[PDB]
């Protein structure tokens, strides 16, 4: 981050160990830095699966995750949703306490390596968060 | 999201001008309006369940839907039904406060309608509802914000749809 | 905006409106004209306000100008006055949506990025924006003025 | 608004992982009071021990201002 | 309170208070004595509302008082107008606060445990509840009786 | 966190009272001040590195902490230090917007004295940068708010001491 | 991703052969040209953020696309611009160093036509700052390794394109 | 190769190269022409190598060829020569990349579950292994052994 | 160093050390005689450096030693003197490590927010560090003088 | 963590000093000692399971911990257990190489000693687990390296002890 | 559609239908269900495809939407619209007939003519047609896309 975001008071309780790693990474995920980036320009399947892949590294399992993940959203807003895959236990058993998430094409879900393989470094993030001024797409080209 | 300020702000800023009397006049026909919005939200925020339930008895319950091999049949699918119009309700008020459609468009409809077609979800039962709840809306609010309620209930069966 | 911020907090939490953002939402329609009157008059005192402001500039910081100077040059100079033009405009937006959100995704993020990469004095044009924020005071009734210094002390302490 | 400070001892008895996992298995870190519950009742379906938990930050009143 | 909300979205951002927060925050300071008046106003005729708001509720739904209801006998009749005028104290707490964190604090989250435990009718609560506020705009001027009315149908939408 | 308001709430939410005359002029005394409190902490933000750079200036730079063998020492420990007189000086504008030293206690005071003992930072060091802030604050803030302004930054001072 | 070595081993290990004369005359062509690439690689990062000012200031900068209504307008899409030539000559440097194409055609080119089609980036304008950032770095590195250093600006440049 | 352990963490941490890693791939350019004679000998003595170091894991255990070994018979014992001789190709990879990872990409990840699912004994492979390392240093100067000898210790820690 | 960088990646995997990682332990502890040469070289001409460094610095930015300028005064100029012996310093320690690792905890990292507070002019500390880099290899062999110009580079890119 | 050249630079850095004949008779000590620590690193890399296999049958097998009520019984405790000693082994190996006990403090030795009090395992058992495999690497590698290997294996049990 | 193409050559002939023809009849009819629902659910998605492919088409071919384009302006861009959805309604209709008679008599043969009295780029046309194609495909099963991907590209093909 250019000097940008970053979490002032997180980074100084995480080196003094007074914070875990996982309680950094549900801190960072619960704030207004991250809702507007990644939950204010997307409709309401896919905030789940985006949040599913920066906080597990992977695409949702099937469709009845689109229950459990969706009735949280709507219900109790983003930050129980956010709390609910940290305190996941696939989360839990993979990264636990102390390991910074990353990328891992799961194969036992059946479809779900394919799926993890799409979501994250197969496809980037279009649709930029800011609403405040579109690019009006007749000037590609930079001659003089 | 970008509300009708927002909106006229980024008309504005994507030619680099400064407010104009185009603009101007924009902004104030919002602005008149701003009273009967919030007072609509408010009838809404405390009527919410009441034009919930009343809208599912107008348009959904008693019928193939709430009966075995409809779509709505056992309670967990009643609640996801009825989840979804809380949703439709929430939102509408939102978009009709900021006046703008914007927040319908990207939190709402996208998606939505293949999203229905997979888990086969009846778009015209949830179009019918969604009309069920605009009119139990615009009897509610009133002269004042009944139209202004109703456009984006519109907007939002245009894009079921 | 104001109501874009509040939806946008009442959406993350899943919830309608709270009774104060109704109470900030109706003092903000209520204080729209007044806005709109100081927008105009910014506006029409556009480019006096910028001219005053770049002299204002160049003599507190003859160093700019100086051959050493990111703005050698009468073009240099000129691309400067526009970066203040624009920094006025964003600041009209900025008060007549009645919060910081247009002035915020336009003109200060990345702007660090903008001005390290040009080798541009942020603080020279924090400065430069407070004598925009004198000029621009000077051509407003009180009230109004502080209206309009409080986006301006926005802008000077978001560039930095 | 409320953080308490917690310290456990959690033993992995169940697959006898192969790298590190100090930090993991002991530690003492602040958890927010919405997520103790769940924390302190998975360390102990994990068969973990609570050593010691603290309120550090709230007041022990409450009821106003507590909330947040 | 408003202070409250502003000063805990300004440290969880982590930066010094937004110009819509400040305005906020004086709009709110400037309305500070008439709220004070209102809670005095309802304060003072809290009696007379609670026992018309009990009323009311009784003759809207006979079955609350009957052999099947919660408040059936005159120990629980008197329990549920205790409680009417407990949500009465948390309607004039969250007046003269400007926002309804208190007020959500101590009488809205856990309500429905509340009246599931007790087995009480959270829509005969609300119902309650409305009567009471028209005893309380019953009391008040138009602005002022709109402005307890907003707090009213957040408790209303509250317990929903 | 409490401020006045909130704080006067409590004691009588506690004791399950309405509002009544001492509460109401506690409320009424907070209200009259409000509008300096907004006024010094717009000019405090407006200044915020001028005030750092000057209590640095003033307090901690040009001594044996800034050279080896110093807590100073080390751009790292340094601007880890002055990141610290920034928290110092946001919270202490929190703390006078609020009327009340709850948030100092919540999320400063409360373990900064076994951290620094843990860390070998200058206790002494801090309070006088404190101070010297507190100084620059007065100096900045004028005659309207600068004992308000001062007293949190005594508060802070007496925690950390 | 694969280097010149690794991408041998890996053409002799799939048909199951042992290193032959050929296979070693390429790896000892990979090893005759190793002081020019770090040499190459050293200078480039010493001057990156100076690369890539001249690349800016020479194929992008006091054009339409900086004015509003372009894509780079706003401080934001800058950032993004810059951001993206400095990962483009990172990663070019990387395959410089490398000997091989692998890692630009996993690391950067996938995805990215179709994304910068999306959200409406100017191809042209991307490959005429690659070509900046390939006549500026060909310049710096002097002509031990210049050549080197162009053939993978020039496999960036020709992926988008 | 050294160029992709070189790479892989400066890709991890985002940066350009450090001096230690361009003067290690130094050493390594360095030492190429002497890494290419290395790796020439090895394969000049493939077929003759592999015949020695059979010889002697067949005679410190003889039990795998044996009626209940996994290497009775003409074919069984072809089949774990030809894995020999496979190694040793892989060992004259990683000579002349410098690194382990063409070995370990190709010959050692997975090759426990290999070994279990043909229920071979690994700790008899181990030592098939290290005859090979000792009748390659038979036929090396005393640098140039020792430098191989580091790749077969290598291959006979990961077998295990 | 580059024992403490390998020690970490080997660490991070959770395995030994591999035949590549050992063969740059070799090259570093091969040429760390020649370092520590190098780096005592340096510290012989500290004064000399460190004074031609300055001259050359205040000829190419005058503008530094102006009324204008960070280091306008004697004892301005002195304590910038001291930084320039200071990050020679730390350039020697680079040297003789081997690897850059203590000179980013010593003085790059917090650095922008060091002289960004202080208002001193990074790229006229990144040009008195190109000084010192001229005056350092004017006193060393080819090879030496290369090897301590990578570290002065590295810190001047740092220095970006 | 800090090597003997880390730890030379950092003792010279906190007082601010340019490096003395001292201190380079200290880093060319270690620069002569090069070569025997890697050549004795390799060595224990391949013989890690069999020295593991020595080590347990000569202090921990064949006796009440391996039995019913004992803390290495039943194959979690017996696999935890081994897994220890290869903490131990590759730990002491880094310790070996690096010259210095830093990273025995940094990463192992830290809150092990209240995790085996609170977990019962047995501190004289892993003491004589340790010296065991103290004695066999000491045989292993040969008069050159066999006193350097060996501190590092008394610092971690007098660490636990 | 087949039985049109089957009848117009039998009777080419003046024979009855020879029974390959005729497997022909009953291959068609078992495919027809599949092609009414192919279509159904491209016919439920029609404005998506045609404004994406629109997005896609102006993205790629920018001079269109250029002053010197025939489709310059906002009610020329929307008459290229409605074009795209007359193109999106004669693949659906050749998707449901089976053979691409309709589509051919309808939307083919003369739009040479077509688009060279309109002065509008059939190459253009041909890459929003693509654009098409691809949205369409992307909604679709990988059998149901190959069978839509084949009318898309006899439409790219023969407005050749
Ligand atoms: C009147 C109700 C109709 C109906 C609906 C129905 N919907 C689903 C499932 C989902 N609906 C949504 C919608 C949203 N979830 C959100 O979070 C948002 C905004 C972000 C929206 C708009 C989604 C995503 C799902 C899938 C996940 C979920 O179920 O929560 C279902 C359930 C289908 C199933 O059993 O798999 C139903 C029944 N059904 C009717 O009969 C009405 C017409
Ligand atoms: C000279 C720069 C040109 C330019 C660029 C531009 N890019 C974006 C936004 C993004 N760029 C990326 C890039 C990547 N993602 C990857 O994974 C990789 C390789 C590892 C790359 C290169 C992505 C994903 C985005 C979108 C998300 C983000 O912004 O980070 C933008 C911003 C556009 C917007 O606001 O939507 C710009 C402007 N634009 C020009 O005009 C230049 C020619
Ligand atoms: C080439 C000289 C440039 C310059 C420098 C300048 N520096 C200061 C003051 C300080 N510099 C330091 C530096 C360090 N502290 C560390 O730990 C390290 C790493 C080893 C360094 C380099 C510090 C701490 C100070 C503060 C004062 C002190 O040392 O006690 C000043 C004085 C600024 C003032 O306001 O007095 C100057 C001028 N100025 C230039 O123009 C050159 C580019
Ligand atoms: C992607 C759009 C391209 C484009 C198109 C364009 N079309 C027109 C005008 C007409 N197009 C038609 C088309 C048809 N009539 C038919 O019967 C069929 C078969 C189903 C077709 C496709 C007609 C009839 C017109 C004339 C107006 C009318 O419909 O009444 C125009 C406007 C031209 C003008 O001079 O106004 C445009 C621009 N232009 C592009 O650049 C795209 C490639
Ligand atoms: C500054 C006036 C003096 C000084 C300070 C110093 N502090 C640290 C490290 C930390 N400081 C904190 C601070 C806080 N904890 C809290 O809860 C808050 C509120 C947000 C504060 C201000 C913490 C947690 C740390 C540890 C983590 C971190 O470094 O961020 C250092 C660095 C010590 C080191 O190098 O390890 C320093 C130097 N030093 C002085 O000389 C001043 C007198
Ligand atoms: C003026 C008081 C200061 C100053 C400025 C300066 N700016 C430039 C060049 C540019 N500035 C911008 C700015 C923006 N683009 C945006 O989208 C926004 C947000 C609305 C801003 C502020 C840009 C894009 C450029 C590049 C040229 C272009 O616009 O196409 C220069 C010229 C630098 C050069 O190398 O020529 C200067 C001098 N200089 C001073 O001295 C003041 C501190
Ligand atoms: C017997 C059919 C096979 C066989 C066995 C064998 N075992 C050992 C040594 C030990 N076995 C154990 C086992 C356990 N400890 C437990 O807690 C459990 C779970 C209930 C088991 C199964 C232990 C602890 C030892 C170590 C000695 C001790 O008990 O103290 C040996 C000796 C190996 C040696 O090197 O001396 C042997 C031979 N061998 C075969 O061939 C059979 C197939
Ligand atoms: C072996 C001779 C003795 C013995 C050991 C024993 N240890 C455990 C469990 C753990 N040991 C560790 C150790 C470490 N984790 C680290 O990261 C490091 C340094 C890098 C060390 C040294 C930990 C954390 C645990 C707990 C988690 C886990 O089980 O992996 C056990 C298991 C105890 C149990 O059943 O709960 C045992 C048996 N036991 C003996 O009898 C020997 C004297």
């Amino acid at each position: 981050p250019p000097s940008y975001l970053r979490l002032s008071e997180a980074e100084s309780k995480l080196k003094n160990n007074e914070i875990s790693v996982r309680e950094f990474v549900r801190r960072l995920g619960r704030s207004e830095n991250y809702r507007k980036r990644f939950f204010e320009p997307y409709s309401s399947p896919k905030v789940v699966e985006l949040l599913t892949k920066h906080f597990l590294g992977r695409a949702p399992i099937s469709q009845q995750e689109i229950s459990t993940y969706v009735q949280i959203l709507g219900t109790k807003g983003l930050a129980a949703a956010v709390d609910a895959i940290v305190e996941s236990p696939e989360y839990l058993t993979i990264f636990n306490e102390d390991i910074v998430p990353y990328r891992r094409y799961p194969t036992l879900p059946a479809g779900n390596y394919r799926a993890s393989v799409r979501v994250n470094d197969e496809e980037l993030i279009s649709q930029s968060w800011s609403s405040l001024s579109p690019t009006y797409t007749g000037y590609q080209y930079v001659t003089r | 999201m970008q509300d009708a300020i927002t909106a006229v702000i980024n008309n504005y800023d994507v030619q680099g001008k400064y407010l104009d009397g185009a603009a101007l006049d924009k902004l104030k026909a919002y602005f008149t309006t701003g009273a009967v919005r919030v007072r609509a939200a408010a009838v809404i925020s405390s009527n919410a369940t009441t034009i919930i339930k009343e809208a599912a008895a107008k348009a959904l319950i008693y019928s193939d839907l709430t009966r075995p091999g409809g779509n709505m049949y056992t309670t967990r699918r009643y609640a996801a039904c009825i989840r979804d119009m809380d949703y439709f309700l929430r939102y509408a008020t939102y978009a009709m406060l900021a006046g703008d459609p914007s927040i319908l468009d990207e939190r709402v409809l996208n998606g939505l309608k293949e999203t229905y077609n997979s888990l086969g979800v009846p778009i015209a039962a949830t179009v019918g509802g969604i009309q069920a709840m605009k009119e139990v809306v615009g009897g509610l609010v009133g002269p004042d914000a009944a139209k202004e309620a109703s456009i984006y209930f519109d907007y939002l069966s245009s894009g079921l749809s | 905006s104001v109501l874009t911020k509040a939806i946008v907090n009442a959406d993350a939490e899943a919830r309608y409106l709270s009774p104060g953002e109704l109470d900030r939402i109706k003092s903000f329609v209520a204080s729209g004209e007044r806005r709109l009157r100081i927008a105009q008059t910014l506006t029409e005192a556009r480019e006096r306000i910028v001219k005053q402001a770049g002299d204002q500039l160049f003599q507190i910081r003859p160093d700019v100008v100086s051959p050493g100077g990111n703005a050698y040059g009468e073009k240099m100079t000129a691309l400067c006055l526009r970066d203040l033009d624009y920094y006025l405009r964003l600041v009209t937006y900025g008060i007549v949506a009645g919060d910081v959100t247009p002035i915020e995704e336009i003109g200060i993020i990345g702007v660090k990025e903008m001005y390290n990469s040009l080798q541009t004095p942020i603080p020279a044009v924090a400065e430069g924006v407070r004598a925009m924020k004198n000029v621009a005071t000077s051509l407003l009734s009180g009230d109004d003025a502080a209206e309009a210094g409080f986006y301006f002390d926005y802008l000077v302490g978001a560039m930095q | 608004s409320r953080y308490f400070k917690v310290t456990a001892c959690i033993p992995s008895l169940k697959r006898v992982r192969t790298g590190r996992e100090l930090q993991n298995t002991f530690f003492t870190k602040l958890v927010p009071y919405e997520n103790w519950f769940t924390e302190q009742q998975r360390i102990q379906k994990a068969g973990g021990k609570v050593l010691s938990v603290k309120l550090f930050t709230g007041v022990q009143g409450a009821n106003t201002g507590v909330g947040a």
